[PDB]
């Protein structure tokens, strides 16, 4: 018992120091304990148990007064050891392990465990209060850009976990975790306050994205894993979080000012707060909205007027925050939103819409403007085109869009300034899908018959070659009457040069189609006239109207402007207007020299007269231009057009609907209106009312007695 | 529901349009919402319905048809959506034609709605039926229509169809060539969107294709084509120009007018292709066709060339000089005017070469200088032009131009104002000419002398102060911010003028106060209003009407809003402190506590500048002070005294250390909260700098008044108190710092110092925090006021390094080291001194010392230096090895005070000397390496190497502690290491090693233990080289690096948790060399998930594998993450036990 | 001496079917006038809206006289086809 107790400790101690052994020696220790056991164990035991805590104390005099970098190289070199020779006493007392209490019935052995409890009695002297602060001083160290030993960290934390009773980590967190995410807490805490008191955000958000990926590489490679997703938290917090409304106030600056790599920062730091990438979206509507209706503000009244300038600008704004949505805020849905609402929101309400007091001042002006692009290079108008469609998504009145796309389309398959038949057709192929098939549809009927046109006119081309030629080359166009926005108007007069073409084409015509019959439309028919009567003889593009006129200068050489309204039969209202663009031109002279005619009154008796001699130095001119006032009186006309269209178009929707409903309330059918016309327009609410009135009055509808608001459907 | 689809059905035939678009109006609804009553006989029904109403008579419901399908596609077994497309793809050549063309729609319109398992056959099917069509089958039309579908499909839904792209292919490129050239566009937009998907397969065919049909054929299309997919591709082209730049060139000779295109290829080449060099062939041709106007057609060549020239210059910047240097300056303000559209793109062109400029032999900025008067001759000629958008561009010019050179229009200004003025009048309804005017001429007289403006002044008023009243705000806005400006022009306050301004007084201040005095107006305008009123108050006041008063009341007024209000502060602080000694004494009555009344808005701006505010005002006011206004203030302060926002607390700390700097007597109030607030302040861990600084001198200032119950003696005991009757280490350190404020302000001492002694001796028993209090007292009083007197405490600081507690033997380390400062000759000999004497407190003597040369004076220890130097040259004894450092860091701050004849000497002890000198001096200079730029930079950048590059291979510990000191330098200033890699870098990652003969065994029985010598050292290596990913990493031989990092996995446990991370690091960063050597990184990272322990292991044994298996995956998974392209090596075994992992890394 | 020659005319016409004059063929008045319902009715709400409509085969007719005429049945009075709206 003794006879043992001597030689075993004598082995045991050497065990402790570090001095290698032999096979055949460890096995004799092995031996010592075998027979002390296999004869008491507890008495082993306990002089086990002393022999380490009279060990440890002693060892501890070895650093009671170390202090920095050294209690900690100190303190892991001596566990490192301590652990490896506890493992091989541990190995000898395999048997004070297994026979002397329970085995068979988990690296968990007793003579083990008594070696890390006794040595955790190690532990509560230097280190809670000590070995803890030199690690915490180090890291500091490492934060404030110090190389350091990291393995004289690592050492001590794997110690904690180990002395815990991996799974236990009471001591680590208690000892070491909760002192060092406060250290941490305060660290950066103290760090962020300053750093932004002393430098612009810009900066502080480079260096906040730096240190959390500093801190990431702080835990997995020094400390326990327990503490991962909580350093991590902690360091958001205080590094993302309390900063938010110097975050959010420079969100704007960082977009007043069109600095936006940094918005894609500012995103991905506060894209680690929980909902923290709400308000951020709030802002970013409110700006893109206020940034656009500032864009149209600039453009003053040319705007009102300036279809490229209009749309431009707009799409100006939009394409400037879209591709700003994409890299810096990651094409995030939650934004995409924001830019969308803005646009929508200032698209159709803004400082253009407010002077023309309509909102739906800015469809047509899309309309307008896809009008200009398509009149007489590629990469534009298609990209442009395409722009285009853009806008047209977050337009509301697309009716209006419509309506004057197909009515200005449709004065250029007629007359003039036409592009490529291919813009044309690929701008069809884009309205084909966001625009239904009903107005697709409307607008094919009138490509169809211009081709229609184009055939029958080739016909006739013929006709004459297999006979009697004409005083002319003549060419027309027969539109269907109902697919048309074309009126036929002021009555005209004709003048005489053409009556031969007119009677031999309607006679061919009718020889063609037996059941129709053609209504001419003179105010928009042209052609070409020649001068043998100038210095120089040139040809002149004209509308008919003006010819009907220029031709009466084949006889005198004055004419009253009455004496006119008189012979051409065109109408005054209009035949003054003519009259001041064949003036302004210079075919035409009042009667003195100076030229205020611009701006007259010509009366009835007031003369025009043909001007003999100058004339355009080339010898093609042009004398077909709008009449000025012609397009402020289409434009308003067809706005006036569409506000009756959108009732019909209500009462329709009305109908067939308690046509398969028998009965409904007010809001229930108000609702029904809505939903279907929504891809149209939006109904103002007391327009359907006095649409469902109409109805009840043309006897469609009837009120449900013992039921106000309600209504039912009347066969 | 059940019989509704039974009975729509049915009213869908039902003759009456109104009923089958009513029925299939309701049908949708259903459609949509759960997918419900799927009868796989009501769908068969549904659907032939669907298909046949896409063929009703009336357009109305034609279209509710179309728009059905979208819904239908997702709400139907796979055989039935087989149908639907294959009815419409067939119908795509039906010989009526509005079936064409529904048909079309339709099709395109599922396309649109789709998604993963479904859109599988949905356009593969698809994708065969186009293939035919796309043929150049005798139809256009057919072909245009399937073109877009074609288009539109293949890149909605790109991803896939990988195996038909070759397919596709095939029937594209013969359509390049279509007598329709409509066909060709089309053809070439598929292409284009084609190469979205590719695969690598395939984007060479392609272009091998265009490169190989590059045989003289007319129709320069292959041409469009090629810069098409340049725009779209970029990248994947970037491995294909060789032949492709010449082949251009050769044909942009070719004196055509579509030339441009050739020019619209070299911009979308040289605009997406970045490291393709062809730059200078380019700049030439362009530049030379840049002028190919003639006497038509040209121009859009003209066009292509700026464009492209403006490219150039918005990438490549590291050719500024180049660019400063040939043509451009010289020949682009050559083409300052020409056409229209193609001036503007000259202008757009010069203006990112000004950009580009922008910064942060021979200078950029030097040479632009150089470049006017010429910019300037040009645009004098342009900036009066009809054209508004014409002048716009030269405002916008001088704008950048002045904001990149702040100084840059001097010489000029004279020939520029007629130019500016003409502009500000009209060519309307444009109303950006006039700001952007209004713009430059405001960034103008923000960065020139103003002498400049003087004689400018008299003709430049009119124009400005009338914009002010102009009917627009915008335009108003911008001249009130002209204004403001033209004021400080006039009224030079810093640097005193000559120039008489009485004769502009008048109208600036009118449209002003117009402005000021409305509430209609824009805010925007009513602020610019108040701050330019402010300045024009500021400015000229003095000689200002005696519409001051009424203005003054103005201000005052306006402060009560929510707009208004924070301006004016700001402006009312401007005019407080304001030269011209401006009388505010009305205004500050009610006022002041109208200002007070703010610091209740919990608004940080208003806080902060109200505070601000209240200071100023008290500053030059005080007279006027009525006892009945300070603590009007006083009341709101307790809470703005709080640790959570420093600034805020500083700020208003100011302010009361100024009320007691000028008004003493409140003093009273100075008690409340407010004082026991400050006391709470100082206890704070957060307490730092700029407010502990003003904690300090407010103190300072609060004693000197005398004053009942807040004396010296009164108010010590209010700090050091809560300490003397028993928590943050911070909390005593700045509580010693105001024990020592006031103490040197008021020197009535020795009864609290002495007092402080008999407070350590007086160790019989006394708390183990006093003693630390204490020491921190006697040492930041110390550095300041002489303790020269009682010698008493030279043996009680002393007595203290042998205290059992770290906290009071540094305490005392610095106490005696900081006090060593308040007198130097009678300390510092004493000691150096006890440095050699006493040995046993080396350590902490040695920080004393650290304490004084780092920060003492600078005077007082030139004379002690050469001592010092001489005491630290010794003490590489190296007894402990932990002093050897205070001491290297000791020559290191040593060094620093004149480092050029200082640094020579360490740059010596090099060669010659021992293992510990040569360490001592290498890890001296480390601690000079200082995070912000410092003198010894420059210097430093020199010598580095002969320690570095140098010190990588000599022997022992030494070279740990070099690689050390290179992880240091390239992580705080890598500016000093970039030249050095190439010599570096290869030792760096020979010490990534394993040397075997710094590794023995310790057999005991069973158990072995292994002693690595050589891990510390090789743990640093891997831990250069995670440095130099932060940064220098595209100096980085990529592969050598990924080389050593495979060497660094199967390492030690201690280097793998790095390396795992690093290659974490290197999944995000560079991807492409990982995945080259991404089977050669797995092996190790499944070696480690594999890796068992035998059982006869110890509980923690495991645990460690456990969290060392799962930190490799955390890699693993990151290597997945990269371009899936990682699952073509060989890889994931699910496993059993494997199987947690992931599970648990996720 | 003062004279001017025509050398071509590029002309545009309508075409309707002529089976009638510029009249409505339900209510046998006249597309331009009101249908005869309005005219003899009270001036009304609907009275103030009276006008002409065309289906997609060109016939047209009073707004009124032809959206009343479906009340009943579906197709055009004049040509066997479906109605459809078309213009108004
Ligand atoms: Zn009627
Ligand atoms: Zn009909
Ligand atoms: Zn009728």
């Amino acid at each position: 018992l003794d006879q043992i107790w001597d030689d075993l400790r004598a082995g045991i101690q050497q065990v402790y120091t570090r001095q290698s052994m032999a096979k055949s020696r460890y096995m004799e220790l092995y031996t010592h304990v075998y027979n002390y056991c296999t004869s008491v164990g507890l008495e082993l035991y306990k002089r086990l148990k002393e022999f380490l805590k009279n060990y440890l104390t002693n060892l501890l005099k070895d650093g009671e007064d170390l202090m920095d970098e050294s209690v900690l190289k100190f303190y892991t070199q001596q566990w490192e050891d301590y652990r490896f020779s506890s493992k091989v006493l541990n190995g000898i007392c395999a048997y004070l392990n297994r026979h002397w209490v329970r085995r068979e019935c988990k690296g968990i052995y007793e003579i083990y465990s008594l070696a890390l409890v006794t040595w955790r009695d190690c532990l509560f002297r230097p280190l809670n209060k000590q070995v803890t602060n030199a690690v915490l001083k180090l890291i500091e160290k490492e934060r404030n850009g110090e190389t350091i030993n990291t393995r004289l960290i690592s050492g001590v934390v794997q110690s904690y976990v180990e002395l815990g009773l991996g799974p236990t980590l009471t001591v680590y967190k208690e000892s070491f975790e909760s002192q060092f995410l406060a250290d941490t807490e305060r660290f950066y805490t103290r760090e962020s306050t300053e750093f932004l008191q002393q430098n612009p955000v810009t900066e502080y958000m480079k260096k906040a994205e730096a240190r959390l990926l500093e801190e990431q590489r702080r835990v997995q490679v020094y400390l326990h894993e327990s503490t991962q997703d909580e350093l991590a938290r902690k360091c958001e917090q205080v590094l993302i979080e309390k900063h938010l409304e110097i975050f959010h106030t420079e969100f704007q600056n960082l977009l007043d000012a069109d600095k936006n790599e940094d918005l894609g920062r500012m995103y991905n730091l506060v894209s680690r707060i929980q909902d923290g990438l709400g308000e951020l979206k709030k802002l970013l509507e409110t700006h893109i909205h206020n940034q656009g209706l500032a864009a149209i503000e600039k453009c003053g009244e040319a705007a009102l007027n300036d279809p490229k300038m209009y749309v431009q600008t707009v799409l100006d704004v939009h394409k400037k925050y879209n591709a700003l949505v994409m890299s810096a805020f990651n094409n995030d849905a939650g934004f995409v939103a924001a830019l969308d609402k803005a646009c929508g929101r200032f698209i159709n309400n803004n400082a253009v819409t407010k002077m023309a007091q309509s909102s739906s001042k800015s469809p047509e002006l899309l309309a307008r403007y896809c009008d200009s692009l398509l009149k007489k290079e590629e990469a534009e108008l298609e990209d442009t085109l395409n722009q285009v469609m853009v806008v047209f998504k977050y337009i509301e009145d697309k009716d209006v869009f419509q309506k004057f796309y197909a009515k200005m389309l449709a004065k250029r398959l007629v007359h003039q300034n036409s592009a490529s038949d291919d813009a044309e057709a690929s701008m069809i192929s884009k309205l084909k899908q966001a625009c239904g098939f009903e107005y697709t549809s409307k607008l094919q009927r009138m490509f169809q018959d211009i081709g229609v046109s184009k055939d029958l006119n080739e016909q006739f081309k013929k006709h004459l070659t297999n006979s009697e030629p004409l005083d002319l080359d003549f060419s027309i166009q027969v539109l269907s009457s109902g697919s048309w926005p074309f009126q036929q108007s002021c009555t005209f007069a004709l003048p005489s040069e053409l009556e031969r073409s007119y009677q031999r084409f309607t006679a061919f015509y009718a020889s063609r189609h037996s059941g129709r019959k053609l209504t001419w439309l003179y105010q928009l028919s042209k052609g070409e006239l020649v001068t043998n009567c100038f210095k120089n003889r040139y040809t002149l593009q004209a509308s008919t109207f003006q010819m009907a006129i220029l031709l009466q200068y084949n006889t005198e050489d004055a004419y009253t402007v009455q004496q006119l309204t008189d012979s051409t039969q065109i109408k005054m209202d209009i035949l003054a207007q003519v009259l001041q663009i064949l003036l302004k031109s210079k075919l035409l002279v009042l009667e003195d020299e100076n030229a205020n005619v611009d701006e007259v009154e010509l009366k009835p008796d007031t003369l025009i007269k043909l001007y003999l001699g100058y004339k355009n130095k080339k010898l093609r001119v042009n004398i077909n231009v709008p009449m000025k006032t012609e397009q402020k009186q289409e434009q308003e006309t067809t706005h006036k057009n569409i506000e009756e269209d959108r009732k019909l178009l209500i009462q329709a929707a009305i109908v067939r609907i308690m046509k398969m409903r028998k009965v409904l309330k007010h809001q229930q059918l108000l609702g029904e209106v809505l939903t279907q016309l929504s891809s149209r327009f939006k109904p103002r609410v007391p327009v359907i009312k006095k649409c469902i009135d109409i109805l009840i009055e043309k006897e469609y509808l009837e009120r449900v007695d013992g039921e106000k608001d309600t209504y039912s459907y009347l066969a | 529901a059940s019989y509704h689809i039974s009975n729509l059905l049915e009213k869908m035939t039902s003759s009456d349009k109104d009923f089958r678009f009513m029925a299939t109006n309701d049908l949708m609804t259903e459609l949509q919402k759960d997918s419900i009553k799927l009868d796989d006989d009501s769908e068969r029904k549904v659907v032939k319905m669907i298909l046949k109403l896409l063929e009703d008579k009336n357009g109305e419901v034609q279209n509710l048809a179309v728009k059905c399908l979208g819904p239908l596609v997702s709400k139907v077994k796979e055989y039935q959506v087989e149908t639907i497309v294959d009815t419409l793809c067939t119908n795509m050549l039906s010989d009526k034609e509005q079936l064409r063309d529904i048909s079309s729609i339709g099709l395109k319109t599922v396309i649109g709605e789709l998604p993963s398992a479904l859109a599988a056959n949905v356009c593969k099917k698809i994708t065969g039926r186009l293939t035919s069509a796309i043929a150049k089958q005798e139809d256009v039309s057919v072909q245009l229509e399937a073109l877009d579908i074609m288009a539109d499909m293949l890149s909605r839904q790109g991803g896939l169809l990988v195996n038909f792209h070759p397919s596709i292919l095939t029937c594209l490129l013969p359509q390049l060539t279509s007598p329709r050239l409509a066909v060709r566009k089309r053809t070439i937009i598929a292409l284009g969107h084609l190469v979205m998907s590719c695969f690598v397969d395939l984007i060479e065919h392609l272009l091998s294709e265009l490169s190989k049909n590059d045989s003289m054929s007319t129709t320069r299309t292959y041409i469009q084509c090629i810069a098409a997919i340049s725009r779209q591709a970029g990248h994947r082209i970037g491995e294909y120009l060789e032949k492709i730049i010449p082949l251009v060139v050769k044909f942009c000779n070719v004196d055509d007018d579509e030339l441009r295109e050739y020019c619209i290829q070299a911009f979308e080449s040289f605009v997406r292709r970045c490291p393709k060099e062809v730059y200078p062939h380019v700049s030439t041709i362009i530049n030379i066709c840049l002028k190919y106007l003639t006497y038509d057609m040209s121009w859009k060549v003209r066009r292509a060339a700026a464009k492209c020239l403006d490219a150039v210059v918005s990438t490549r910047h590291e050719m500024l000089p180049e660019f400063y240097k040939t043509v451009s300056p010289a020949l682009i303000s050559r083409f300052k005017e020409r056409e229209e559209n193609v001036k503007a793109d000259v202008f757009h062109a010069y203006l990112s070469l000004l950009k580009q400029t922008r910064p942060v032999g021979e200078t950029p900025l030097t040479m632009l200088q150089s470049q006017v008067p010429n910019i300037v001759k040009a645009l004098h000629k342009q900036m009066k032009e009809k054209s508004v958008k014409t002048r716009q561009c030269c405002f916008n010019m001088l704008t950048e131009l002045v904001n990149v050179l702040p100084g840059a229009l001097t010489q000029h200004i004279p020939v520029l104002v007629p130019g500016i003025i003409f502009s500000l009048n009209d060519k309307s309804s444009s109303s950006n000419l006039k700001i952007d005017a209004l713009s430059c001429l405001y960034v103008i007289l923000c960065n020139h002398s103003p002498q400049v403006f003087h004689p400018h002044v008299q003709a430049l008023v009119p124009p400005v102060v009338a914009c002010v009243g102009d009917p627009f705000y915008k335009i108003t806005s911008e001249a009130l911010l002209v204004t403001q400006q033209l004021v400080k022009v006039i009224r030079p306050l810093d640097q005193p003028s000559s120039f008489d301004a009485t004769p502009y007084i008048k109208d600036l201040f009118t449209c002003t106060i117009k402005r000021l005095k409305a509430a209609d107006i824009d805010q925007e305008v009513k602020e610019r209003a108040i701050s330019c009123m402010g300045q024009i108050i500021c400015n000229l006041g003095d000689n200002l009407g005696s519409d001051l008063p009424n203005t003054l009341q103005i201000f005052l007024e306006r402060l009560k809003n929510e707009i208004t209000r924070l301006t004016t502060v700001k402006a009312l602080t401007l005019i407080a402190g304001s030269p011209l000694k401006i009388d505010l004494r009305p205004v500050l009555g009610e006022g002041v506590p109208i200002l007070a009344s703010f610091l209740r808005k919990n608004q940080r701006a208003l806080k902060l500048g109200t505070l601000s505010a209240l200071d100023i005002l008290i500053k030059n006011y005080s007279d006027s002070l009525t006892a009945a206004m300070i603590d009007a203030v006083l009341d709101e302060l307790p809470p703005l005294i709080s640790e959570s926002d420093m600034h805020v607390s500083q700020m208003a700390i100011s302010f009361l250390t100024t009320l007691a700097k000028v008004y003493p007597s409140s003093l009273s109030k100075i008690s409340g909260s407010i004082l026991n607030e400050l006391i709470g302040l100082v206890r704070s861990p957060l307490l730092q700098g700029g407010a502990l600084s003003a904690m300090l001198d407010f103190f300072q200032a609060l004693v000197v008044t005398g004053t009942n119950n807040l004396g010296y003696m009164d108010l010590l005991r209010m700090l050091t108190g809560p300490v003397y009757s028993q928590t943050h280490k911070q909390s005593y350190y700045s509580i010693a710092k105001c024990v020592a404020a006031l103490t040197r302000a008021c020197p009535k001492e020795g009864p609290a110092v002495v007092g402080q002694f008999i407070q350590d001796v007086k160790n019989s028993r006394s708390t183990d925090s006093i003693r630390l209090l204490a020491l921190l007292s006697l040492g930041e009083v110390g550095h300041h006021i002489d303790l020269s007197g009682q010698l008493e405490l030279k043996s009680v600081i002393l007595e203290a390094f042998s205290s059992p507690s770290e906290e009071v033997k540094s305490a005392a380390s610095y106490a005696l080291g900081s006090i060593s400062v308040g007198n130097l000759p009678e300390y510092l000999p004493f000691v150096l001194q006890e440095i050699t004497s006493q040995p046993k407190r080396q350590y902490l003597l040695l920080h004393s010392l650290k304490e004084i040369i780092s920060s003492a004076s600078v005077v007082g220890l030139k004379p002690y230096v050469e001592n010092i130097w001489a005491l630290l040259l010794k003490h590489c004894e190296c007894a402990e090895e932990g002093t050897r450092n205070v001491v290297a860091e000791c020559l290191g701050k040593l060094t620093l005070i004149d480092p050029e004849t200082l640094l020579p000497r360490l740059k010596g002890y090099l060669i010659s000397g021992s293992s510990y000198a040569r360490s001592s001096v290498v890890t001296a200079v480390k601690f000079t390496i200082s995070d912000h730029p410092q003198p010894i930079d420059p210097l430093l950048k020199n010598c580095i190497g002969d320690f570095l590059k140098t010190l990588e291979d000599p022997d022992l510990n030494v070279r740990r502690v070099a690689l050390v000191t290179f992880n240091s330098a390239a992580h705080n200033k890598p500016s000093l290491i970039r030249d050095l890699l190439d010599t570096v870098l290869p030792h760096l990652y020979n010490e990534t090693k394993v040397r075997k003969e710094l590794i023995r065994e310790v057999e005991m029985g069973p158990f072995k233990h292994t002693v690595d010598d050589g891990l510390d050292i090789r743990k640093a290596a891997f831990e250069c080289m995670y440095t130099l990913l932060d940064s220098c990493l595209d100096r980085l031989d990529i592969f050598e690096f990924l080389n050593h990092v495979e060497d660094g996995l199967k390492d030690h446990y201690d280097i793998k948790m790095l390396t795992f991370l690093m290659l974490v690091r290197l999944s995000t960063l560079c991807p492409s060399a990982v995945l080259q050597r991404l089977d050669r990184l797995v092996e190790p990272l499944r070696a480690t998930c594999t890796t068992k322990v035998k059982a006869n292991s110890v509980k923690q044994e495991f645990e460690k594998q456990d969290e060392l298996k799962r930190s490799a995956m955390r890699a693993v998974a990151a290597l997945l993450t990269i371009p899936e392209a990682e699952k073509s090596p060989l890889m994931s075994e699910f496993q059993s036990q494997i199987s947690s992992n992931p599970e648990l890394a996720a | 001496k003062k004279r001017f020659e025509v050398k071509k005319w590029n002309a545009v016409a309508l075409w309707a079917w002529d089976i009638v004059v510029d009249n409505c063929a339900i209510c046998r008045n006249h597309i331009m006038d009101l249908c005869i319902e309005c005219q003899a009715n009270q001036a009304s709400a609907t009275s103030e809206e009276c006008t002409v409509a065309w289906g997609v085969c060109n016939h047209a007719f009073h707004f009124h006289c032809i959206s009343r005429w479906l009340k009943t049945r579906q197709v055009c009075p004049l040509d066997n086809r479906e109605w459809e709206f078309q213009k108004y």
